[PDB]
């Protein structure tokens, strides 16, 4: 079990840890996050009491090193940083700890739900869609926009989500243009698992980081992102049998973890009617479908 | 953008541009079976593809072959359409291929834009206008032509005859469009109105009589009249 320390907490913030969250009060003794569970990657995330406009946090990982959150007055948010002494930082820690002034991940025993939203998650595909190799962990905010976005400013700054687009020649084989534009399993098979993704764990890895972000962050990038990745699978007649059954799981806890009221704008009508409804796949996602269906039968 | 009322001058700008309607190229007509179920049997259609500034019209005549063993038949013919399309602008010099081509059913718009995905900088536009461009069988030489072909086939018309050595394009595709709606509405007093007298002939490369200018504003009138009246009966006002 590790843990994210904090120096301090001078400004009013609610602060998110994994699907968690905690209200922290100005100046408040406040010093960290213990008993985070080792094995997944984790989101720490922020948002200020007096701005509810720039949601923002940072994705990481434990084991890739001790890490630790310091508010900076001049850039005016909390920032993560690496302690690259290991003793200094035990030596913060067990102090902190012996005071009691972290709180703790609040995992209960029987839930296995962060492990469900993150289980093709790794921390180095991570790095490699938020680009800024100087750190270990990876930054994300409301506002970033995506490679896809910008084509149609800052590169730098940017979410680098592979590109889907299903009238673009990527996705389109020359005198196959009917057949490829109604089933698109050659775009999804040959061009985005063998070619691209190389795996379909890479693929679910890309789609369940990006509706994380939708949700913790409100990344309307992110979110054109997921669907598009559900999409593509659904529209294809030719999928393999075990990534059927695993996005139905995939799919099942995103649904059961979204916020009620944000159904609205994080679930896009046409993609969810088209892939339950009217798509090759139809009939292949039981549990999508019946969580869909019993909380947001509006949508549909 | 989509096309109508208010962008209606650009058709005559000297950006080259092609309608395409797809409403003729798959026709059937249904029928009982001997056991009494119903079953469609095709005939020939066309695509109906027109420039409205110089009135050039591609008719790719559409044989029942190309039906022959497919599914799913009314999802295909746009397809067709769309290949069909890409196909004639492929053809077609490059200071010959349209800069827009506008399609007159929306649901051409995907197969269109799929199959000319390698023409980039060819815009393809839906309209807001009801173009009376299926009524275009209802003209008695592309009628025949269509029916009689045997195999694929493009045959190339001038639908305003030569009536811009008179006139400037916009009012012959008003013209046009004034004829096409009356044949849509009343095909045979339509017919009626334009074959009626024995002395006014048809070249034979034209599709329409050789009107003077004066007979033309007699015919345009008993067209707009024909179409006002059917409205009328129409909606009982
Ligand atoms: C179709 C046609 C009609 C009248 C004049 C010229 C043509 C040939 C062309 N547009 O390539």
């Amino acid at each position: 079990m590790n843990t994210v320390p904090f120096t301090s907490a001078p400004i009013e913030v609610t602060i998110g840890i994994d699907q968690y969250s905690f209200n922290v009060k100005e100046n408040q003794p406040f010093h960290g996050i213990k008993d985070i569970p080792i094995g997944h990657v984790h989101v720490i995330h922020f948002q200020h009491a007096d701005n509810s406009s720039m949601r923002y946090g940072y994705w990481f990982d434990c084991r890739m090193g001790n890490f630790y959150i310091q508010y900076d007055p001049k850039d005016g948010l909390y920032k993560m940083m690496e302690e690259r002494d290991g003793a200094k930082f035990e030596n913060i820690v067990h102090n902190f700890k012996e005071r009691q002034m972290m709180v703790s991940y609040p995992k209960i025993d029987e839930d296995d739900t962060w492990y469900n939203l993150t289980e093709f998650v790794q921390m180095d595909k991570i790095r490699k869609i938020v680009r800024k190799d100087e750190n270990q962990f990876s930054y994300v905010d409301s506002s970033m926009t995506t490679v896809q976005e910008n084509e149609l400013s800052d590169p730098a700054h940017s979410l680098n989500y592979t590109v889907i687009n299903f009238k673009s020649r990527e996705a389109i084989r020359p005198g196959h243009e009917m057949e490829d534009f109604l089933d698109k399993s050659y775009y999804l098979n040959t061009v985005m698992l063998q070619g691209i993704f190389k795996n379909s764990s890479n693929y679910f890895g890309e789609l369940q980081f990006a509706f994380l972000n939708a949700m913790f962050f409100g990344n309307y990038g992110s979110s054109l992102q997921w669907h598009a990745m559900i999409e593509l699978i659904c529209s294809s007649a030719t999928v393999p049998k075990h990534m059927l059954d695993k996005l139905d799981e995939i799919l099942y806890y995103q649904i059961k973890t979204l916020p009620e009221q944000y159904s609205d704008i994080l679930l896009n009508e046409r993609v969810w009617n088209i892939c339950l409804y009217s798509s090759f796949q139809k009939n292949s996602l039981h549990n999508t479908e019946k969580i869909m269906e019993n909380k947001y039968p509006e949508l549909l | 953008g989509a096309m109508n009322s208010s962008n209606y001058a650009e058709l005559f700008n000297n950006d080259i541009k092609l309608f395409v309607d797809d409403t003729n190229v798959y026709r059937v007509t249904v029928h009982k079976t001997f056991e009494g179920n119903v079953a469609t049997k095709a005939i020939n259609g066309c695509i109906f593809t027109l420039n409205p500034k110089t009135g050039h019209l591609f008719l790719k005549i559409i044989h029942t072959s190309v039906w022959a063993g497919q599914k799913r038949l009314s999802q295909l013919a746009k397809w067709k359409t769309a290949e069909e399309v890409s196909a004639l602008v492929r053809s077609l010099p490059k200071e010959e291929q349209p800069k827009q081509i506008i399609v007159t059913r929306k649901a051409m718009l995907d197969p269109l834009e799929v199959h000319m995905l390698d023409f980039p900088n060819i815009a393809i536009r839906p309209t807001e206008l009801r173009l009376p461009f299926s009524a275009a069988m209802s003209i008695d030489k592309l009628s025949d032509v269509v029916m009689k072909a045997t195999e694929p086939q493009m045959v190339l018309f001038n639908i305003y005859d030569d009536w811009l050595d008179r006139i400037s394009s916009y009012t012959a595709f008003s013209r046009l469009t004034l004829l096409l709606r009356a044949l849509k509405t009343n095909e045979e007093s339509a017919k009626m109105i334009l074959l009626s007298d024995p002395t006014i002939t048809i070249k034979s490369y034209h599709l329409w009589p050789s009107f003077t200018d004066e007979q033309w504003i007699t015919i345009e009138s008993q067209m707009r009249d024909l179409i006002l009246t059917e409205y009328g009966r129409k909606y009982n006002v």
